């Protein structure tokens, strides 16, 4: 009964479709790239971390060239719970200081700043619009005390997608994005007849 | 004589639910 | 044409297998004779359950004969013979592989009707329809066939 | 005493055996219905 | 001493009393409503405590006249949304409980007439405890056993004719029940809701004796008219005459094993284990 | 923006149901579109390729749907129909764990889920949600709720009222007809002899 | 003597031994998965045997220390890949056969603490053979039964209130099981494969005693505090004070039937049958 | 003393195929 109606709707939907009309063609890809992140305080490892849906937007919105986030302060907290995508803010700030770039390999971001305070259970990347991009936390509280707090962005290809890659370049564009340093942002499509198979390279 | 005295309710909406999966397959397996 | 697998898992460590598309095979053997490749096709769905403690994986596969269910004619095939359209349809509007030695046709007609946006598959019930009431498919490696019943 | 006590510890296991309530699953998940209907032990004839 | 079952100005005393150490009563408790899950990653199971419990009351005594057995059957039988009250005679319980007869159950209460005794009769109560001011309902059924004066045999009448059933080793077990009332979970009281329903009880009368004469001719006879016609919309009529002070009930032999004839060896005549009538419509 | 915070723990699921669901999917639509007289092909490359790959085909592995949208004549509205078409109807996880709060709860809302025995441990979305009491269960589905009958029907009773308004003036000019009901209850009753009747008509 | 039940480093001895002439091991050999046609049109049904067997093994035996059960519940209980070993000490056994606790059994072990029976534990295994090559999963769950040295009475506590059960005539039995583990057919060879999972367990407590003494002030106290209030997601705490050497649990009641309070004529005190505690939620 | 001492899994596939011939009844008694 339900394939009787189907093949009857259907052929109504067609009728009067012109089957020599111009066609046309949209092709639909894939590609994606991980922004791993590591948190280092004072030689212990944050014990979980998010990159946030505020720090998805900031670097989706640079790449549409709506300009870059600048990172501009380390900011630490009280509260370890609720750690999750959707956090805006740490649980209860109690510091932030001015961060320092480095960029130590063609995909990571290195930010670092030196701090004093007891009793840390969350770190954050805020941007100087007060846009977070990062929120970590650890199990037991963290006392710093002229300690340095590092956070570490490392860009990666999705190996999960199919037959599309982020080459290296595209990657160090991602890198350039979160670092504010002149990324090479989309502005052409090339289309080709090579089938040889993806590579970051 | 002291040896003489020695002688399922079925819920509709739980079985149409979880027979959804399978009522469903072979119009699947036909396209639409 | 579909199979059904069961298998126990542990740690979703087998369910990672399955990806939507990944081939599965099914051979069959009776005692000491060889294997026979009984089913070949893809996976459409995997699922996996808490049944009663257990960790069951669900697997669920389609065979070829979808890709005749879920093409349309593109070409108009008015004024084609029967054996015409099969290679005319098969050869471009479905990705199947063509050979003339297993198409048979047993009333060799002349179209009349533009098959034109009709399913493939049926089409091709169709021209069985007219003919002789004939056997078509997907056989043995990938190729199409259309011939005689019985 | 003698036929009570090979009695007493059969008309148990009787109850046990006999009382048991049905428990019917479909694919993992229970389709017997959560009526909050009691029944207690029959009179013991 | 004694224990009193009671429905507003009706009340039976049920002594309680067995021989050597048999059990009286037993009261059991219980948490049917407890979800305990069947699974998760939990070495142990998670619960969750979220309704009334049960109380159930097993009575086993005896009674020393049938006026008071009737009463009592009649009692259990009954439908009304006045509450029936037990009073237990043990300082573990309180002075008054409200009650229903078994909640699910055919057999609520037995009442057994055993052969070679006199002014004896042997109770078997199951009872739930029920929530006093959760008792509802708006039909109202008060039951009654026929009763009359007579002596004459226990007779089956069926098509026309009537069989006497054989005094030798005559035994009357009776079972009275509401298996369609509802007693039901409520969410924080201690007892649940009593649901009283105008609806169709459970009423058996079962009969065993041994046939000593006319062996062929009393048991065909019973068979003939009974069992192997079919009967329609009525049923048999089966008249105590007067015996345990009862008159005459419309039933029916119901179900797979309500009759069988036992022959033993060495023994020239035929024991009857069961013969099991269900009593039918014919309160109109 | 939301998220739950209390989670389920491995050891507050105690049923789960986990599928990825992909039975519907296709990897071609075609949309007929300008009273039919122009067309436009929304082509998914990935999965005609992996299907193709996968069974060993002599060419892409196409599955087509045709679509007809008459009144619609702006090239990308057919796109971003075509699009719809084959995302609303693409692979994903689905399915439902079984718990026992989160009352707080609601469809779009975000919640940590963590099933040893299944390896997920994940922030999933909420797709929703049913609290059964008796039992005690709260069900969540996750990630993407969808359909079984209900889903074809629903797909051929929007194709059948599509095409049913097809010709119809938005424009027309209007009428209305209003729909008003009363009633006049007549009470019988007979008295006879002064006697009242036990039944009356 | 002694059959040993070990996995890896954990090892525990059970004395073979029981009164008289009782059985000591019982091993049932079956074909679940043969399938025998329920229908054709042959005198004999066709058949088709093509999948592992089963084997079980009931072990009886007696244990000599507190110590020694609680190490023998708790290598039963627990969740491990590490192959559960058992030694049969009978010449129609192999020196070595891997097990799984009762394939879908509540009770897999059964140990019991009669009265008077001073330093002696009843014990009854049920183990089913498993393929040793196919012992599968990912969980290990380390089960461990709370120990302490007191000498108190069992307390029950729940309300913030605690009764203490009667010694007079006080029984243990304890039972434990496996039943969401699965043991599954395999094609090709003799034993099935074992599935282990990290997963909730079975694990009760039973008590019978006769309370003699206070009475309505401790079956009153017990009914109320536990079965008449609603215990929500906690429950009762059921602790041992050192009895067997046993420690505090987490426990409730559950079902139809956890309970009874036992009445018999002539009597001047309350029997309890059982009183049953399933372990709940605890581990962290 | 010693008298003392002497004291359903059901297949939600075969449950849907096998009522198939009767969900699809009252649609044939109304034609289709
Ligand atoms: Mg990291
Ligand atoms: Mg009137």
């Amino acid at each position: 009964i339900l394939s009787e109606l189907s093949e009857s709707v259907q052929r109504i939907e067609m009728q009067g479709a012109n089957r020599d009309a111009p066609k046309n063609r949209i092709t639909t890809t894939n590609a994606a790239a991980i922004v791993s992140v590591d948190v280092d305080a004072g030689g212990t490892s944050a014990d979980a971390d998010r990159f946030v849906n505020d720090g998805r937007n900031a670097v989706r919105d640079a790449w549409t060239g709506a300009g870059n986030p600048d990172i501009a302060n380390i900011v630490v907290g009280d509260d370890n719970s609720g750690l999750s995508r959707t956090n805006t803010t740490l649980g209860n700030q109690t510091d932030s200081v001015s961060v320092t770039e480095s960029l130590p390999s063609a995909k990571v971001v290195e930010y670092s700043a030196t701090l004093t305070q007891s009793g840390v259970e969350e770190i954050g990347l805020e941007t100087s619009t007060g846009t977070l991009l990062t929120r970590a936390t650890f199990e037991t509280p963290v006392d710093l005390s002229s300690d340095t707090v590092t956070v570490t962005l490392t860009v990666s290809n999705d190996d999960s997608v199919s037959r599309g890659v982020m080459t290296n370049d595209g990657q160090t564009a991602v890198r350039d994005v979160l670092a504010d340093n002149s990324p090479t942002l989309p502005t052409d499509y090339g289309y080709g007849d090579d089938s040889t198979a993806v590579a970051e390279t | 004589d002291g040896g003489g005295g020695g002688g399922a309710t079925i819920d509709g909406r739980q079985i149409s639910e979880s027979t959804g999966r399978y009522r469903s397959d072979p119009s699947r397996r036909r396209g639409i | 044409d579909y199979a059904v697998f069961k298998m126990d898992d542990r740690g979703g460590q087998a369910f990672e297998a399955y990806p939507r598309g990944t081939r599965v095979e099914a051979y069959v053997s009776e005692g000491t004779e060889p294997l026979d490749n009984r089913f070949t096709g893809y996976v459409v769905e995997r699922r996996e359950n808490e049944q009663q403690g257990a960790d069951v994986l669900e697997v669920e596969a389609y065979s070829f004969d979808q890709f005749l269910r879920r093409n349309t004619v593109t070409n108009d095939q008015t004024g084609n013979t029967i054996s015409q359209a099969l290679a005319d349809i098969i050869q471009t509007d479905t990705p199947v592989r063509f050979n003339a030695a297993n198409i048979t046709v047993g009333d060799d007609q002349e179209l009349t009707r533009s098959y034109q946006g009709d399913p493939v598959e049926n089409a091709l019930r169709d021209f069985a329809f007219k003919s002789t009431n004939e056997d078509f498919g997907v056989g043995d490696d990938l190729e199409f066939f259309f011939q005689p019943r019985e | 005493d003698g036929g009570g006590g090979g009695g007493n510890s059969s008309r148990q296991p009787f109850a046990g055996g006999f009382f048991g309530g049905g428990n019917a699953t479909i694919d993992g998940r229970q389709i017997s219905e959560s009526t909050g209907r009691y029944r207690s032990d029959p009179s013991r004839r | 001493v004694d224990a009193t079952l009671s429905r507003g100005g009706t009340s039976v005393d049920i002594p309680l009393v067995e021989e050597g150490g048999e059990i009286l009563l037993s009261s059991t408790f219980g948490k049917p409503e407890v979800n305990v899950r069947k699974s998760g990653g939990s070495l142990n199971p998670r619960v969750i405590d979220s309704w009334s419990g049960l109380q159930t009351f097993q009575l086993v005594g005896k009674l020393y006249d049938y006026s008071t057995s009737h009463q009592l059957a009649d009692l259990v039988k009954t439908a009304s949304t006045t509450p029936l009250e037990l009073q237990i005679p043990q300082d573990a319980y309180p002075d008054t409980v409200t009650v229903a007869p078994a909640a699910g159950q055919a057999s609520a209460l037995t009442l057994e007439y055993p052969a070679g005794r006199k002014d004896l009769v042997d109770v078997s109560l199951s009872l739930t405890r029920v929530d006093p001011n959760s008792v509802r309902g708006v039909g109202d059924q008060q039951a009654t056993t026929p009763t009359t004066t007579g002596t004459g045999p226990v007779e089956v009448t069926a098509g026309g004719t009537t069989v006497q059933l054989p005094s030798s080793g005559l035994s009357v077990e009776r079972t009275v029940g509401r298996p369609n009332d509802a007693v039901r979970r409520v969410p924080r009281q201690a007892d649940p809701r009593y649901e009283v329903k105008a609806k169709v009880t459970n009423d058996v009368f079962t009969f065993s004796f041994e046939t000593l004469d006319n062996i062929p001719a009393t048991l065909n006879a019973l068979t003939d008219n009974v069992f192997r016609e079919q009967l329609g919309r009525d049923g048999v009529t089966l008249d105590f005459n007067g015996l345990l002070g009862l008159g005459s009930v419309k039933a029916i032999p119901v179900g797979s094993s309500p009759f069988r004839q036992v022959h033993q060896a060495g023994r020239g005549w035929v024991t009857v284990p069961t013969l099991e009538f269900r009593r039918i419509y014919s309160n109109e | 923006t939301v998220h739950i915070d209390r989670g389920v723990d491995n050891t507050q699921w105690f049923r789960y149901d986990i599928p990825e669901l992909g039975k519907e999917a296709i990897n071609e639509v075609e949309v007929w579109f300008d009273d039919g007289e122009e067309s436009v092909i929304v082509d998914d490359g990935t999965d005609k390729l992996d299907l193709q790959d996968s069974l060993g085909l002599p060419s892409p592995g196409t599955q087509r749907k045709e679509l007809q949208r008459p009144l619609v004549t702006d090239i990308s509205d057919a796109e971003d129909i075509g699009r719809k078409y084959l995302a609303f109807r693409n692979s994903t996880l689905s399915g439902t764990v079984t718990t026992y709060g989160l009352y707080d709860a609601e469809p779009g809302d975000t919640i940590d889920i963590t099933i040893d025995p299944r390896g997920i441990d994940e922030e999933f979305v909420i797709a929703a949600i049913e609290y059964r009491w008796g039992v005690d269960e709260t069900i969540l589905t996750v990630v993407e709720k969808r359909g079984d009958v209900d889903d074809i029907l629903s797909e051929l009773s929007e194709s059948v009222q599509r095409i049913e308004m097809q010709g119809a003036n938005r424009d027309a000019p209007k009428n209305r007809i209003t729909t008003t009901n009363a009633a006049a209850i007549v009470s019988v009753d007979v008295d006879a002899g002064g006697t009242s009747a036990d039944a009356d008509r």
